[PDB]
């Protein structure tokens, strides 16, 4: 039986108050400016290089994009903004990459395009990277990867950052064969030239597609196992390939008919705002992405600066975890609770991540906060069920650690607009520097003036300020992607989705600090 | 007489939504009924998608492009007008009609896809618009 | 039966010859270097700091591995170089922390100190790298850790490359659950303040002990779960929850008696020296090492250039694979074979680089030795045996890959103090920039002289010279440490002895590309 | 997504052609002649033991078969030709035994039934040898067997080749107790006399069936499980117990509607004609059998010889190697790499052998032949997908083995009314033969005569000609039958069907030779 009906979430904002209008405008803009951003990254390596790339008679890789996936399939993209501004005076357009995951012959499937404008295709560090964060997701999510190879080799003069180290260049090479033992099928279409450093990739597939205009690879070498005219019949062959793929799609977690939230998604335009300072309700996020506003709180009255409960999404259940304040103890132990019981039940997590600073409290005890939300990071450490972090608000210190960051490996990890990640808020920063110059410099018997202190302080400010940014954290690959909060929804569906190709096995925990 | 611009749309818009029927056939069979993947709503991360088509119109060749709106419009901009086209397909009997609005103007034909000819069949008469063949093979 | 003779390696060298009385000054000459620097760094932090330390009654981080260890155990230290000129103007002894494999009542154990002598145990990047190498062996090799923690947190004015990424600070935490998750013991010894973000470590930790001079910590807090009245007594603590682990070694490989290799080591000095032109035979650095210089080859016709056989270093089975020459066709295929055949048969590996340049050979049609090279490299890549890599000489191009480079995650990875790790060769790499320029300014009909040649060239020789130092390269942890040569067999003895403790499980292969 | 369109193969025969008309008339003529044998087999024993054992009231056991299969189901019967001319003076139509595989209460079994007008049901040993086939078959596939047991025993005249060895009479039993404890029904029914050495196959099986009219059997011995009144009731009895049996078809591979080809099968007799000197394209054969005749090939212009791709039959994956001229190195590794890609992806192989003889070329250096052919034979040897091995042409030499002859175990093997299987061409062998001698009689300086070539040369002609025979090789049990061309399709899939019943299990290879 399935009749009896579940409170809702989530109440009607006030759309007349100052506040909400003020929010909504510095909301508006924020988005804005990203979407112009994006357009501009979207439009390449520049109109030199891309009427360079038609005359030879290539398809620009959008358009290869385009006519792979199945038409009219959304394609997730990952990590537009690869690379804005790394490097001091070089313009590196999405890392020169673009990997995104998306239906093809009804598979989803990883798509890893070099794209052959940004310097003919060369490999900088940020690209390897990307490149490495791609092949990782469709590792542990058990995705067919489709390598559209037009390629340069390694930029020569970082070498020094490209080739050496364990997370360098060889490690895709690497992950392509550990992915073709797992029989992880592994799809090379050379539509590019076939330099020096390259062939390795094609010969590293399982299968490869090579457009016809080396020659000798495909009539003597036999490197190729398809030869295609030119690039709408190498797409084609690709497609057929996937669909010889002989794969089936096994879901092992109960589903139910999806239905909408009962709000609006833009209102959280006006319920977030772009102030950290000012404070919100999580559940009134919750409420705008849950399906029909239906969710099911778990030791509502324990620990209340943590929110913790079951939802569905798309159908699908997950547990949600998020913070609605400064993290305490009994935060910490209910959140412990909740992942072991999510855990044993086999259920999908997600966290949203609004770590409060300590500007508003001076001493918090770090102590005993820190006994117990060891117990949380253990926890959040030894999970396995599919995790998806969603940072909407500040993340500082080992908040960071506790609600699932980059170094917990979730599936996937994406930030609003008009998020803040650092160790410390910058302030903070600024007065323990100061204070330990000072109690140093008093051991010493030196003297600490004002202006000292003024001249510590500034700069750290500004820096801690600077790297905080949205975009600073995103041109590193520290988090897959920024996202308008009007479609967060659709994004983590198409995210949940792809997370349930790999089946969920057991968690095994360690031993409980009681 | 030559076919007009709207023809193209009706028919560029009947490809589409037979490309979303057999999506929907093949969701029917899935374990994932329900996946967002599923949907042929063409949605992209902050940018919209542009489909760049070709249309055999007589011996002309004619090229759409078809913006995908959020709404589930679509954008089709032929030469240099842009057309605003919402429609869907429904059975009547046993025929499959499409139903569309064209820049706010509601048209209703029966719209049969027989290997690369689309033929619409209207009051005002009969439209035929060809798909090209890709020619890598056949 | 075990009494039928077997051929030896190894010619006696011609100790009067020139070629060896110079190859033996200059190798002597390194070596030397490499000794000096060493012993510096060994010296701490500085007479300020170290005097400081005493004077609050701690024990100097060498003194307490000294006392931890079991007496006259050898002790396997790792990267004493990380850090060397890393930083522009931060002199970092040892990366700030001390990392090494020792014996502790009969059991072989991971030991992880801070040295609270450098920036007051403050946390540069460096170190962070070096601990999660540290993590990462001791989870591969199953190995118990012990934490001597005397820490001072991240370092702020670089929380950018500390706090936020998967590699970055975190993933330590993560280890540390994982590892206890998987039933590997971990221990944590409070010698030092209990600053914050420091408790984590003692809190996620299997078993404390905790220094008495926080008080709440031991009294109240029951984080602690012994109390030592000083760092002496915390040792023997430690000595004594090591032994109450319950945990018994167990080998699966067949043992032999050991016996000395025929030759002395010394003599390599003379035979490799320090000049990579001249070249030199593989097979006697095999003699000098293994034991009683006993060496099976196999397919010793085919592939001339890659040496592959079969030894035993104190008794242990080895298959060693090592470079005497420009690799080709044969030479793969040979590898790929051996590789397999040692695989099926559970023989660590042990890989000995000397790559060739490609100064001496303009093309040597880099497609088909590409296509070749590939198989090997999945062959590696897919191996599960132990795998040690030694660089005798240099590694260049894919032919690191091929030889199992970092990117494979070879369980040890020294190097020589006369290697050179890079791409390509400065001069290659210099011609490939200026055609490159040259042919694409020619492409835009503008004009290119040879002072733009020179000015090309220059600063990419002299980039690729400073980057291949060995130094650089071990600043970065590219490696686990410089070795002198004439005790590489003691080191790789510990070594192999250490990669037992964990259990050898089957191998999974991709599809062999034929 | 499933709508994009595939090429398909196939091209419309030249009806007019008088090479054409020849072929259709030679082939048409060998179905014919086929079509009257087996006619004649069917009539079985002969009128007068047939008026006898319908005197006695019980039916004859094609009416057995007939009644006991469900209504309008197609039987795949097995081994029509055993026994034909293979013992001297005495006609065993059938071999004594009918054996198949049809469908019994909605569920695939395999049924094997004595003949009793033959010899009284005797076993000779060709009748050991079909049922040892049969159980194989069963067990292989995991069917329920069924035995309508009306027997008389070995016989006698015979018994030194039906009672001793290994796979002589007592093998059947054996394979019957195995076959109970991997839980793989046996049902018995007693229809005829229970002599002495019967009753063993009543007692080991799990159910029986006795119809009435030993007495003492049902009353006191307790065998009988079942007591039936006549034919009719026990084989009504039989559906019941199937129906009882408690079993469900599992099936592990992806499933897609089915569709016609696109030509006429008989055109076949046109394409392929009776003349193995002539030759033909195997892809006409492929485009006659598979779905919609679309074929989608793998390295198409490398390894010519070898055709390779993948395929639907009944919307089954398949995938198919065919031989289209000499086999080469190329062709080997091609082969090779399609197996284990093949083995990867869990698909059913169907392997079509069409060998060429050496006659058209003198040398072709059988080392290097060889030494590939050696690769593809290990990669077939050790696959474990279903196998399924159609001989359209001339079977010669290792290349039967590589292209998985008996000796390699594939659940099924046809043969066309054309086909030749030898060691070698007969020719061949007497240049060899011949060549051996006159070198040898050299050697110890005698004198080697043409008449004596003559002498030597055509007996081994007329030998090997008449034993390349298809009724040859299929009176003994070499083949599971001589199918005609026009119906291939059909029996494939029916083949097909029976072996998914078993799980699909992972595959293991040994050392692949590089
Ligand atoms: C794995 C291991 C172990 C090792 C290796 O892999 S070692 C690989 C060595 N690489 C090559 O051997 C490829 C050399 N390229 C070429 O052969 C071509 O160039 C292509 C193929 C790139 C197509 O490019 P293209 O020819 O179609 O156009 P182009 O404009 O010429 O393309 C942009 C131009 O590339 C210049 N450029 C600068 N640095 C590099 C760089 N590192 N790689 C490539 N190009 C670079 C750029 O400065 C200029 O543009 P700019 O700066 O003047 O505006
Ligand atoms: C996990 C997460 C999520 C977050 C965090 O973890 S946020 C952690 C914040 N850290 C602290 O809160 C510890 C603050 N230290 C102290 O309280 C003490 O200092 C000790 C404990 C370090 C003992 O050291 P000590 O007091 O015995 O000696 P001291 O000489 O003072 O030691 C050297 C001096 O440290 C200065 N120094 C500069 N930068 C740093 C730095 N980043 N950390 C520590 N010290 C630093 C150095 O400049 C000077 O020496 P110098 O450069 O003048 O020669
Ligand atoms: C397991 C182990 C470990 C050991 C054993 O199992 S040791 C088994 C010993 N067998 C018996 O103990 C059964 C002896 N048969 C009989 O008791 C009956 O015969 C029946 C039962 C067979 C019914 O047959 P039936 O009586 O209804 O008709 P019949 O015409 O008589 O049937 C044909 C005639 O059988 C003659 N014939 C020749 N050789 C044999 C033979 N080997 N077995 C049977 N019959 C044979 C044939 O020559 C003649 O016909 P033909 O050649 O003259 O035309």
């Amino acid at each position: 039986y399935h009749g009896d009906s579940v409170a809702s979430l989530g109440t009607q904002p006030d759309l007349g108050s100052a506040l909400y209008q003020e929010n909504y405008k510095q909301m508006k803009a924020l988005v804005n400016q990203l979407h112009e951003r994006v357009e501009h990254i979207k439009l390449g390596g520049g109109e030199k290089a891309r009427a360079l790339h038609i005359s030879r008679g290539k398809l620009l890789p959008r358009e290869r994009i385009d006519n792979l996936i199945d038409p009219g399939s959304p394609f997730l993209e990952l990590s537009q903004f690869a690379g804005y501004q790394l490097y001091d005076n070089e313009e590196v357009p999405g890392g020169g990459i673009i990997t995104g995951i998306g239906r093809v012959s009804g598979v989803e499937c990883m798509i890893i395009a070099n794209d052959a404008t940004v310097k003919g295709g060369a490999y900088y560090p940020v690209t390897v990277k990307k490149q490495l964060r791609a092949q990782e997701i469709a590792m542990q999510n058990r995705l067919p990867c489709i390598y559209l190879v037009d390629s340069g080799g390694a930029y020569l003069p970082r070498q020094a950052d490209v080739f050496p180290d364990r997370d360098h260049f060889g490690r895709t090479f690497y992950n392509q064969a550990i992915m073709s033992s797992k029989n992880i099928a592994q799809i090379a279409v050379v539509m590019g030239s076939c330099t020096a450093g390259g062939a390795y990739v094609p010969a590293m597939a399982d299968e490869n597609i090579i457009v016809r205009k080396a020659d000798l690879h495909c009539r003597k070498s036999g490197v190729s196992d398809h030869w295609a005219l030119d690039d709408h019949h190498a797409l084609h062959l690709t497609r057929k390939v996937v669909r010889n793929l002989n794969y089936q799609k096994k879901l092992d977690v109960t589903i139910e008919p999806s239905e909408e939230p009962l709000f609006p998604a833009d209102e959280l335009y006006g319920i977030v705002g772009a102030n950290l300072k000012r404070s919100f309700d999580v559940r009134e996020v919750i409420a705008r992405i849950v399906d029909g506003s239906r969710f099911t709180e778990f030791k509502a009255f324990y620990g209340d600066t943590l929110v913790t409960g079951f939802a569905r999404i798309f159908g699908y259940p997950v547990g949600i975890v998020g913070n609605n304040g400064v993290l305490f103890s009994e935060s910490a132990k209910k959140g412990t609770h909740f992942v072991q019981l999510c855990c044993q039940r086999n259920i999908p997590l997600l966290f949203l991540q609004n770590i409060t600073g300590f500007m508003v409290g001076r001493e918090y005890e770090a102590e005993g906060i820190a006994k117990d939300g060891a117990k949380m990071v253990a926890a959040v450490a030894c999970a396995q069920v599919p995790k998806i972090t969603l940072i909407i608000g500040g993340s500082y210190g080992a908040g960071n650690y506790g609600m699932c960051g980059r170094a917990y490996s979730p599936r996937f990890l994406y930030i609003w607009p008009n998020a803040r990640i650092s160790v410390m808020g910058g302030e903070q920063a600024a007065n323990v520097l100061a204070t330990i110059t000072k109690d140093q410099r008093a051991r010493e018997g030196k003297q600490f003036s004002s202006a000292d202190e003024a001249a510590l302080k500034e700069p750290i400010i500004k820096k801690f300020e600077e790297e905080g940014n949205p975009y600073y954290s995103s041109a590193r690959v520290w988090d897959d992607g920024i996202i308008d909060p009007a479609d967060t929804r659709l994004v983590l569906g198409l995210s949940f989705s792809a997370a349930l190709n790999a089946p969920i096995e057991k968690t095994d925990f360690g031993i409980f600090r009681m | 007489k030559a076919a007009a611009k709207e023809s193209l749309c009706q028919a560029a818009l009947g490809l589409i939504l037979k490309e979303k029927a057999m999506t929907d056939t093949f969701t029917l069979q899935a374990h994932d009924q329900f996946s967002p993947f599923s949907s042929s709503s063409g949605r992209r991360l902050n940018i919209s998608y542009t489909r760049n088509m070709t249309l055999k119109d007589g011996k002309n060749n004619v090229a759409i492009a078809v913006t995908y709106n959020h709404d589930g419009s679509y954008s089709m901009q032929i030469e240099d007008k842009t057309f605003q086209v919402l429609g869907n397909l429904y059975s009547e009997g046993d025929c499959t009609y499409l139903k569309c609005s064209v820049n706010g103007v509601a048209s209703k034909a029966k719209l049969i896809i027989l290997e690369n000819t689309i033929y619409l069949f209207s009051k005002e008469g009969s439209i035929e618009i060809d798909i090209p063949v890709p020619k890598y093979l056949s």
